């Protein structure tokens, strides 16, 4: 699970459960975050059309 | 005879008293491979969905943070974070070619 | 060109394929589509999908 | 006119799906209240033994 | 562009095999469509190799806990819990397939209700 | 009687390390199986409970 | 919805305290059959003292 989430890249000698969940809680912020910069390009997008 | 008694003497109430500290679901083994007896509560389905294991605080913390309902199968949770990672994929791709259509 | 443009992005949504970029690269076009089975429909490889 | 419908067929759905919760909860919290007295009865039964 | 370049004539070599390579024209278009196929197929990968490892995993534990439950209920309950009446199975075959269907936890009501 | 049947092989399964050779297992509280088995109600009562 | 998700965790708060209740149950056996074994211990120690 954790190598699922933060991918090979951290060579983090230690695996903690508090660092478990800060990565599980930072892919569910970046795809958040991704669809609110999506529905901004969407504002733009339909302000230019107008 | 005075030593020998002397090892006994509230020996009743010495066992009880580390009873009563023990964690009865800790005792239970289970076979995987016909050789290995392991605690049940040490399988992955029980330690991520078992109320009484003493790391459901932190699996209710990560199913919390993922979006994934506690009803749902220990099992799932995996291949849902691997949908999750589609979906990010998915977005970025998105909205890099809406980016450059505007 | 638009059936081989319509066939790619069903099984690989993922990829922003223009009609000009078919039209330009034909033989390209042909890549894609032997790729198309040994892709499953998740990008994932078929062998992998099958496991 | 067919979403209206299909809200007020879901809403009616929601009604009576709260009202199976509210029953299934209601007679379940009877049981946990009779529960918690059981809960007492096999700690005094706890409290015989030792 | 050397570096992507051989990254993915890599792994088209991976996902053709034996078979020959398709002649394509070979242009900065083609390679960053290729490049970033390439990626996206090498990420899904690992994360499915991942998923498929652990479902095996999880695929022996669940088959214990199955024979320590039925092993507990011969030893309570005798061989009786398993001569249920044709219509006594059927209704145990739709709670467990409905339960399936779901994906639940368990068969309480409490996992049901909210799936 | 049900209830009595179900404790009694919960707790014979806390006490079994089945796979164990038995001359080497300390039993929690120093309980065998033979022990619980004496809690079970009268074996009449134990194939009534069952049908 | 809101009302449905608050009684659904209500329900789930529920099925724990079963779960304590039955490891009271279980304690409580397995202390009957310590109990019943430290009798057995000690009408043993009786009889050596009485010769």
């Amino acid at each position: 699970l954790y190598q699922l989430l933060d991918g090979d890249n951290t060579q983090k000698l230690f695996r903690t459960y508090d660092g478990l969940e800060s990565v599980a809680q930072k892919l569910s912020q970046d795809i958040a975050s991704m669809r609110d910069q999506l529905e901004v390009s969407e504002q733009e997008h339909s302000l230019l059309l107008s | 005879i005075i030593q020998e008694s002397q090892r006994l003497q509230d020996s009743i109430q010495k066992e009880v008293k580390h009873f009563s500290a023990i964690c009865l679901p800790a005792l239970l083994k289970v076979s995987t491979d016909g050789f290995n007896l392991l605690p049940s509560r040490e399988l992955s389905i029980n330690r991520m969905s078992n109320t009484h294991a003493p790391y459901y605080g932190i699996f209710k913390g990560i199913y919390e943070s993922v979006r994934l309902p506690l009803y749902k199968a220990p099992e799932s949770v995996l291949s849902h974070v691997a949908d999750m990672k589609k979906q990010l994929f998915f977005l970025r791709s998105q909205l890099s070619s809406r980016s450059e259509a505007i | 060109m638009a059936q081989t443009l319509q066939y790619v992005s069903s099984r690989l949504s993922m990829l922003q394929i223009d009609e000009e970029d078919l039209e330009r690269n034909a033989q390209f076009g042909k890549v894609l589509i032997e790729l198309c089975p040994l892709l499953g429909p998740n990008g994932g490889s078929a062998n992998l999908n099958r496991e | 006119e067919e979403e209206v419908k299909a809200l007020q067929k879901q809403k009616n759905l929601h009604i009576r799906r709260r009202n199976k919760l509210q029953m299934v909860e209601s007679g379940n919290r009877q049981m946990c209240l009779k529960s918690k007295d059981k809960e007492e009865e096999t700690g005094r039964a706890f409290q015989e033994v030792l | 562009m050397d570096e992507k370049s051989t990254k993915i004539i890599m792994w088209l070599k991976k996902m053709f095999g034996d078979k020959p390579l398709p002649p394509y024209e070979v242009n900065t278009r083609t390679m960053e469509i290729l490049y970033q196929l390439a990626e996206w197929n090498e990420a899904r990968d690992k994360d499915l190799s991942l998923v498929t490892e652990d479902l095996k995993l999880k695929s022996a534990e669940v088959k214990a806990e199955a024979k320590y439950l039925q092993d507990l209920l011969t030893e309570g309950l005798g061989p009786s819990y398993t001569n249920l009446s044709r219509m006594g199975n059927n209704y145990l075959n739709q709670i467990v397939d409905s339960c399936l269907a779901l994906e639940l936890k368990n068969s309480s009501l409490s996992s049901y209700i909210p799936a | 009687g049900l209830q009595q049947c179900m404790l009694v092989s919960e707790c014979s399964r806390l006490l079994t390390a089945d796979s164990v050779p038995p001359s080497d297992s300390t039993s929690i509280l120093g309980l065998d199986k033979q022990d619980l088995l004496d809690l079970l109600p009268p074996n009449m009562l134990v194939l009534w409970v069952r049908d | 919805q809101e009302q449905i998700q608050t009684a659904e965790r209500e329900i789930v708060g529920q099925d724990l305290n079963c779960e304590r209740a039955q490891d009271l149950c279980r304690r409580s056996l397995l202390l009957r059959a310590f109990n019943k074994k430290r009798e057995e211990e000690c009408e043993a120690l009786c009889q050596s003292n009485k010769k």
